[PDB]
């Protein structure tokens, strides 16, 4: 959180999992099957909107 | 052992609820059949039992009966009727 | 009147598949703790004459990049080998008898799975293409775990007809002697007919819906119709092989009466199921068939056998 | 339901046939067979022989032709076609239609014509029984079991299937 | 003559009284519809049962906010449902967008996609006027598929 | 002579039943739009089915398996003999055959 | 069916069965944020931080709350983070009863989701009755808790703690030791490389992988070091080792929250 | 500190080994818990019957808006311009415009109800307390040309019941 000194903000950059755990699929799941795919992703909790980072 | 023991709250359920009549009436409208203990005055057409304290949530309930203000006759009941006064009691907030 | 024995049987038949689909979310239903369809019955029991009329109403698409040639063959199907294989059933009296009738089931359960392959096939791409091939290929591993265990028994009963299948299981409920067998008869029939814990034919999970999807609700119904065809005849058979009833030459009403009272209780199997379970990832779904069910069945094989020779049991039949 | 019901049966069968016997775009090559072999084991369910015939559904069109079917994905044709449509596959068909029709029309349409085709009386099924009989399981294929006299028939038949797989084991 | 509006006491009544809705999660409103199908109030059972596959639906849902990479996909699904569809949006943002509705890459409204039917306002409506916005439109097929064919 | 009054009576309900299913509404009066918008949820999808071998084993592996128990069939009518060792010795050489023809294949499965 | 609600996606070019390759594509959901917080002042800006996850909802805001009395120099009164740990540590019951469910309901179970939603609910009033609203509720400020909660809720924590470690015990029972599942989860994804800590990784896969750390204890958060637990930790990095957390997560909080109803003590908020 | 889970090793002993070869093979687990922990049906099932019955709240929930008067009505509403200036989502839309006497109030008011967020930022801002958020989860109707509030729907809206309201403030407003 920037802020210039007065009342409204500057940058206000969040940062939540989603950049992480879902940047290690394709490395994690090669060399699996594809009805593994599907129950690699429910771990890791993997949920939207919160990929607004 | 259990064939007759539970049985004789049903069957006071049925014959001492409304007879016959009383009963499928109440069931048609829901499988809600269970009759409450107490009663309530309010309001138009529409009662409130209230069970005895022996459950949590669906201990407070409501019954509708007919043409509240130009309406459907009955098998229409939506749930936006009860009186603005049971907004304190039914829904449990007091 | 040999004719109205017939459609006497065909139509009573498609009220116990109609109202299936309500007792499905009953009993389902209060294992979720909650209740079933409920408020336009009363109880629910008028449900399904609602459900049947909705979709002949509603209008039946077909795919404008589809072989309509295929695309009606292949229903006119789904719902004969279901009802045909009804045809000589012993309660207690079936309306064909067969001299070696027992295998023509074998016969009617192979060729309905020739019924997938075409609709699948019939429409489109990899949704039901390849979608609708790999389940022929799991269908057809589980006939061999299959013939084997329905040939062991017939061993210990000496014929291939239904007739002689009520006389043996007198006095003695089939179950206790083969009871290793009897598992093995119930979890190919639910693995073969596509029910809950090896689900994958019709797709939830692994795909979006398996060999359903195209078909909007007019032909839809006959599948939906055809699937619990199946299910409630060979869980009528199971029970006809192993849980045997004590025929009666005087009041054979009261052979069905407690004949539904078990062949109805079986089949409440499949529903106190499919609550429970989870699905099998199809790798590992072939691949406990060959290694794991397999071998026993043979080895029972060379068992039931030499049983009856090795006692001076051999069953009185040609 | 007269006694032409096996005649009637296997002039389908000669005409199950002909529809793959040329060119049919071999997805309705199957439709070719089912319909052929169904009629076939048709045919066999009289004479008495029963058991034999049902097997021909179980053995060879419940389970031989399915993977006969379960390929032709994996050779699969380019854009499949309903056959008769075309005028290569159309042009080849009748011909063959109508020379057993032709032979059939006047093979006999009369008292006789002429002497190679005039030795077949019809309609009593005249060969079609003897007699009476007793029973042994049935009289006849009833007794297909032997593992009494029959050894050295299975013990080839038994050797030569096990190495069936040997071999496609490779290629494959 | 009268046999036709007596027959709409049938086809009418059984169009409302089964309905096979879609549902989109996408944002925040998708789990104030699960406890819709979850045992407290009980969506299925009371004669809708919950969702099936794109072809075989009639009441597709809304939830959520549509972003301009979602909508190319939405138009297309609508379509494809059989004729007695309806479109019922849910949320503060299928209604002209909860906020965001400045923002560049939301679409404004979802009104402006499709021909939406009955409307519900809030983040999340409360799991409740939801199924008071279904009561709606089991009410709102008082239709007649008479005087159509039976006037003109 | 009362089978196939049995069967041809089964399918005339069933082929009756796509006509007053599939066709009867098909020529309704409704939109029906020609658009090329069907084929649900895979656009587009151009491409051969591609040769997958693991699907094709499957076939072939199973017909084999298939044909001796149509050879294994006629035990329980051959449990009534004159001589019974030529069968008990013999019996159980198709299953031994059978079982055998497992074991070397079983090396490799593959993903099956 | 599989977005978990949300909607993503994902390509994959597969090797005939094997997959050896996939790409996603986010951005289905991006609705345009930090451009419009800089328009925004601070305490009205507030909510779209509790709306950006639909689960957690004062784990939230207590992540922004701490990263705004750090630039003022201003601590919350006593009475203020006590509060914050028992709904800071009953959220954690949330994401915990779904990631061990409307994950298991992809692997096709149906009761272990219809079973325990009778439940997330007995939650919900708890929301409700402190403050507004259904789920997002706009409570903790810069302040310090917004306003105190009414006569009740220790008579309802209470009541309703006590019975939780039951209904847990039937997520176990029905999943741990059932084979269908173990086989559909072992040794599947395994990362436990130090490629699982190159990438940045934050808690559970970590913990439940070998390398130990947590925020919670390294870092005081809010009146957070006064209260004894311990952070589970797993055998080998494959995914029923990071489920076997989540359980076992959902056990150390009831320790939490039967171990902070005895310490709140009276002053402002 | 720490712990390790998921370290073990298997004893190797024969008094062992048959207690996990009379496992693999009897099934003797996975029968364990799913022949019996689902079975377990036998407690009352937990169902709110919805139509009639009805589930907890509390008295400060939120929900469908209202506009109190005093007793013998002012329109308690000032137009002092402030539950439009803290809202987020930007609904509210307010002009004053003197009113006859010279005691000023509204003359359109109108709140979005598809665009608020149901914060509590309006509540919590009035200093003459009047505009509050109700307690009924009336709603849905079957058009947005509807929602739309403007003030004359909100008052009635707010009239409906105000037993609800007078009654819950009152036990609310000791804790703010
Ligand atoms: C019809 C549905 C309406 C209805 O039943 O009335 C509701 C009425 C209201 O009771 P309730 O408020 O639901 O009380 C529920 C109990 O709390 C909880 O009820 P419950 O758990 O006690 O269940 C009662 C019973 C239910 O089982 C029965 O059906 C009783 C058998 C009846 C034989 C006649 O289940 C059993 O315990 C079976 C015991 C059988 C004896 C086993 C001992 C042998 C051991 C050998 C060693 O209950 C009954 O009437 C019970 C009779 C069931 C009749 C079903 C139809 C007849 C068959
Ligand atoms: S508020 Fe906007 S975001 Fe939160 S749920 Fe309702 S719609 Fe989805
Ligand atoms: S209520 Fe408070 S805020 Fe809303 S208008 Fe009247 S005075 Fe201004
Ligand atoms: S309710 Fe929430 S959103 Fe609507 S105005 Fe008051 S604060 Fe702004």
């Amino acid at each position: 959180l920037v802020s210039d000194g007065s009342s409204r903000p500057y940058r206000c950059k969040i940062k939540a999992p989603g950049f992480a755990h879902l940047a290690g699929l394709d490395k994690m799941s090669k060399g699996h099957m594809l009805a593994d795919v599907v129950a690699i992703i429910g771990t890791q909790d993997i949920v939207f909107g919160e990929v607004d980072r | 052992m259990e064939l007759l023991q539970v049985l004789k709250r049903g069957l006071q359920q049925v014959s001492g609820h409304g007879g016959l009549r009383g009963y499928l009436r109440v069931l048609f409208r829901a499988n809600d059949v269970r009759v409450g203990t107490l009663v309530g005055e309010d309001k138009y057409g529409n009662k409130y039992y209230e069970d005895n304290k022996q459950f949590f949530g669906r201990h407070r309930w409501v019954i509708y009966t007919t043409e509240m203000n130009g309406k459907n006759t009955f098998w229409d009941v939506d749930g936006s009727m009860v009186p603005p006064e049971w907004h304190r009691w039914l829904h449990c907030m007091t | 009147m040999f004719m109205i024995n017939i459609l006497m049987l065909i139509i009573p038949i498609l009220l116990a598949v109609a109202f299936l689909t309500l007792v499905e979310r009953k009993v389902l239903g209060y294992m979720q703790l909650r209740k079933g369809p409920n408020v336009v019955g009363p109880y629910g029991l008028l449900q399904p004459i609602a459900d049947a009329i909705k979709l002949f109403i509603k209008e039946p698409l077909r795919p404008a990049t589809s072989s309509a040639s295929m695309f009606i063959l292949a229903p006119i199907m789904a719902l004969g080998l279901a009802l045909t294989m009804w045809i000589p059933l012993p309660m207690p009296y079936p309306l064909i008898n067969m001299n070696l009738g027992v295998l023509f089931m074998l016969a009617m359960s192979s060729l309905a799975v020739y019924s997938i392959l075409w609709s699948g096939w019939a429409s489109n791409s990899k949704y039901a293409l390849i979608g609708a091939l790999r389940a022929v290929a799991q269908t057809i591993s589980y006939e061999v775990t299959l013939a084997i265990i329905l040939l062991s028994v017939l061993l210990m009963s000496g014929s291939f007809t239904l007739s002689t299948l009520i006389t043996t299981q007198e006095q003695m409920w089939l179950i206790l002697p083969a009871w290793p067998l009897a598992m093995m008869w119930f979890i190919s029939t639910l693995a073969e007919t596509n029910r809950a814990p090896f689900d994958l034919t019709e797709g939830e999970s692994e795909l979006v819906s398996g060999f359903n999807v195209e078909y909007a609700a007019g032909p839809f119904a006959l599948f939906f119709m055809a699937e619990y065809a199946n299910i409630i005849m060979m869980n009528i058979f199971t029970a006809i092989l192993f849980l045997g009833t004590s025929h009666n030459p005087h009041m054979p009403e009261l052979y069905t009466i407690n004949f539904t009272i078990k062949s109805l209780l079986l089949t409440m199997s499949f529903l106190w199921i499919r609550a429970s379970y989870p699905r099998f990832r199809y790798d590992q779904l072939m691949h406990l068939l060959w290694k794991n069910f397999l071998p026993l069945t043979l080895a029972l094989c060379m068992w039931h056998v030499s049983l009856p020779i090795l006692t001076s049991g051999i069953p009185p039949q040609t | 339901m007269m006694l032409y019901i096996v005649f009637i049966l296997s002039v389908i069968f000669v005409m199950g046939f002909v529809g793959f016997s040329s060119k049919p775009s071999p997805i309705y090559g199957g439709l070719g067979l089912i319909v052929s072999g169904g009629v076939g084991c048709g045919i066999v369910l009289n004479f008495g022989g029963s058991f034999l015939g049902l097997m021909v559904f179980l053995i060879y069109l419940g389970g031989m032709m399915v993977v006969f079917g379960y390929t032709t994905a994996m050779a699969t044709e380019q854009y499949p076609e309903i056959w008769l449509s075309n005028k290569a596959v159309l042009g080849a068909f009748v011909t063959g239609l109508l020379m057993e029709f032709f032979m059939v029309y006047y093979v006999l349409k009369d008292k006789e014509v002429e002497v190679v085709f005039e030795f077949n009386g019809l309609g009593d099924w005249v060969i079609y029984d003897t007699g009476d009989s007793g029973f042994f399981s049935e009289e006849a294929m009833g007794i297909a079991a032997l593992y009494s006299y029959g050894t050295w028939l299975v013990i080839v038949t038994g050797w030569s299937l096990l190495i069936g797989v040997v071999v496609i084991m490779e290629i494959t | 003559e009268y046999v036709v509006a007596k027959l709409d006491d049938l086809i009418n009544w059984a169009r409302r009284s089964s309905l096979w809705p879609m549902t989109f999660g996408l944002a925040c409103c998708a789990v104030e519809m699960m406890h819709m199908a979850a045992p407290r109030y009980d969506m299925d059972r009371f004669g809708v049962v919950f969702r099936a596959s794109p072809r075989q639906s009639d009441v597709m849902i809304v939830a959520g906010t549509l972003t301009n990479k979602m909508a190319p996909a939405l138009r297309k699904v609508y379509d494809q449902m059989p004729e007695p569809r309806y479109v019922v949006s849910m949320g503060s943002c299928a209604n002209g967008g909860g906020y965001y509705h400045y923002s560049y890459s939301v679409v404004r409204g979802c009104d402006r996609i499709v021909p939406v039917d009955i409307y519900v306002p809030g983040c999340p409506p409360t799991a409740e006027a939801l199924l008071y916005g279904i009561l709606q439109l089991q009410k709102k097929i008082k239709r007649e598929k008479r005087l159509r064919i039976w006037y003109r | 002579m009362n089978l196939m009054l049995a069967l041809l009576t089964n399918f005339t309900l069933a082929t009756l039943l796509v006509i007053i299913a599939f066709w009867l509404p098909q020529l309704n009066v409704y939109s029906e739009k020609t658009s090329p918008y069907e084929c649900g949820f895979d656009p587009m999808g151009s491409a051969r089915l591609p040769f997958s071998m693991k699907f094709f084993l499957v076939a072939i592996t199973f017909l084999l398996f298939d044909l001796e128990i149509a050879l294994l069939l006629p035990l329980p009518w051959a449990s009534q003999t004159a001589n019974l060792n030529t069968m008990l010795t013999m019996a159980l050489f198709l299953i031994i055959l059978l079982a055998v023809s497992l074991a070397y294949e079983w090396t490799q499965k593959g993903l099956e | 069916h599989p977005a978990a609600h949300g909607v993503l996606r994902l390509v994959m070019e597969l090797s005939g069965e094997m997959v050896r390759k996939c790409d996603p594509h986010i951005g289905l959901l991006h609705r345009g944020t930090e451009k419009l917080i800089e328009y925004k002042t601070y305490l009205q800006a507030l909510p779209y931080f509790d709306r950006l996850d639909y689960v957690s909802m004062m784990c939230n805001e207590q992540a922004y709350s701490l990263a705004v009395e750090k630039l003022l120099n201003i601590q919350p009164p006593p009475r203020a983070q006590w509060i914050r740990v028992l709904f800071g540590e009953i959220t954690r019951l949330l994401n915990h009863i779904m990631a061990v469910t409307t994950h298991a309901l992809d692997i096709g179970a149906m009761t272990p989701f219809f079973w325990m939603f009778e439940e997330r609910e007995k939650m919900f009033e708890f929301y409700e009755r402190v403050s507004g609203a259904r789920m997002h509720a706009a409570y903790v400020r810069p302040g310090g808790v917004h306003q105190d909660l009414p006569l009740g809720l220790m008579d309802d924590i209470y009541e309703f703690s006590k019975n939780f470690s039951l209904r847990i015990d039937e997520l176990e029972e029905m999943l741990t030791n059932n084979r269908i599942w173990r086989n559909r989860t072992v040794d599947i994804g395994i990362v436990t490389a130090e490629d699982a800590l190159n990438y940045g990784f934050s808690g559970v896969m970590l913990r439940g992988s070998g390398i130990q750390w947590d925020l919670r204890k390294t870092q005081p958060y809010d009146v957070y070091d006064q209260v004894e637990f311990d952070v589970p930790i797993g055998s080998r990095g494959d995914c029923y080792d990071r489920y076997l957390c989540r359980v076992e997560e959902m056990r150390q909080s009831i320790r939490i929250i039967s171990q902070c109803l005895n310490k709140m003590p009276p002053g402002e908020i | 500190t720490y712990k390790y889970v998921n370290l073990r090793e298997p004893s190797m002993d024969m008094k062992s080994v048959t207690d996990r070869a009379a496992q693999t093979l009897l099934w003797t687990e996975l029968i364990r818990g799913l022949g019996m922990t689902l079975s377990y049906l036998f407690r009352e099932p937990a169902t709110i019957n919805y139509p009639f019955e009805k589930g907890p709240l509390s008295p400060r929930f939120r929900g469908e808006h209202a506009l109190r008067r005093y007793p013998s009505g002012e329109e308690r509403c000032i137009a002092c311009k402030l539950c439009e200036a803290v809202c987020p989502a930007q609904a509210i839309t307010i002009e004053a415009e003197p009113r006859a006497d010279g005691s000023r109030r509204t003359t359109r008011y109108d709140i979005d109800m598809t665009k608020c967020i149901y914060c509590g930022f309006c509540q919590e801002a009035c200093p003459v307390d009047a505009i509050v958020e109700g307690p009924n989860f009336e709603f849905s109707t079957e058009t947005h040309e509807e929602l739309l509030y403007n003030k004359e729907k909100l008052l009635n809206n707010g009239d409906k019941w105000e037993a609800e309201i007078a009654a819950n403030i009152q036990a609310d407003y000791l804790y703010r």
